[PDB]
């Protein structure tokens, strides 16, 4: 009885492993094992130039940083302003085109 | 679980989705799929042939 | 008695597989694929870069 | 599930050419508009300029 089950056991893993090749060698043909060697080529290209920027950016934010928190405060006064006369000269802009 | 994941990406081929910006002929892969959907659904429309 | 005659025949369908599973992976060393150019790697090579652009923004 | 999905591809011979669409996307620009174009001329469709 041990000797049967063991033998059984084994005969179902060699199935599932048959099938699974079999699969995979269908997925995979020449043609497309080209196309995916394109498409990996590009995205690597891609990962490189991006990781470049990135670095490059983070290194400049650091600058600024350095200058304290007093400053930050003075940059968001400044680009509130920025953002309310940007606001008005809108609004202005809008009433002349309406005299009728 | 591994061959059922295996079965799953020889199904789906998820690769085609990897590089959208990507324009040949003026049309990126996903617009020329599009066109093949419309393209294939107007040819199933006209041939009677339900699908 | 019955168990041992199904042993006898799971051995045979066991060497069949065995002979199958050789096959195969010969007919896929010979199309040149290699693990990151599989459907699964390469997904996952392209949800790295999406990343590293949100990042970069 | 394997024996219904390969069944599925040997008796769609249209979903099996969509499967194939992205090759041709990367390796062939003329014969992707080419099967496109067959595919579309088909339709009759009298573009006006």
């Amino acid at each position: 009885n041990a000797e049967y089950l063991e033998a059984k056991s084994n005969a179902l893993f060699l199935k599932l492993r048959m099938e699974e090749l079999q699969v995979l060698t269908d997925c995979y043909t020449p043609e497309k094992v080209l196309v995916h060697r394109q498409i990996r080529d590009t995205l690597e290209a891609g990962v490189k130039k991006e990781k470049q920027e990135l670095s490059t950016s983070r290194q400049i934010l650091s600058s600024y940083e350095f200058l304290g928190p007093e400053f930050e405060g003075l940059v968001q006064e400044y680009t509130r302003l920025k953002d309310k006369i940007k606001d008005n000269r809108w609004m202005l802009q809008e009433l002349s085109k309406s005299l009728p | 679980k591994e061959v059922q994941a295996t079965v799953m990406d020889w199904w789906e081929q998820p690769v085609q989705l990897c590089l959208p910006s990507e324009e040949r002929g003026g049309l990126t892969l996903r617009q020329w799929r599009e066109r093949w959907t419309v393209a294939v659904t107007a040819l199933q429309r006209a041939t009677g042939s339900r699908s | 008695e019955i168990r041992s005659q199904n042993m006898k025949k799971l051995k045979d369908k066991s060497e069949e597989y065995k002979y199958k599973i050789h096959a195969a992976k010969d007919q896929l060393s010979s199309a040149g694929m290699e693990e990151p150019l599989t459907h699964r790697s390469l997904v996952s090579l392209s949800e790295t870069l999406t990343e590293l652009k949100a990042q970069s923004m | 599930d394997l024996q219904l999905k390969r069944k599925m591809l040997e008796s769609n011979k249209l979903q099996q050419i969509e499967k194939q669409l992205y090759v041709y996307f990367f390796q062939n620009e003329e014969q992707l508009k080419s099967i496109v174009g067959k595919l579309e001329a088909q339709t009759g469709g009298g573009s006006s300029a």
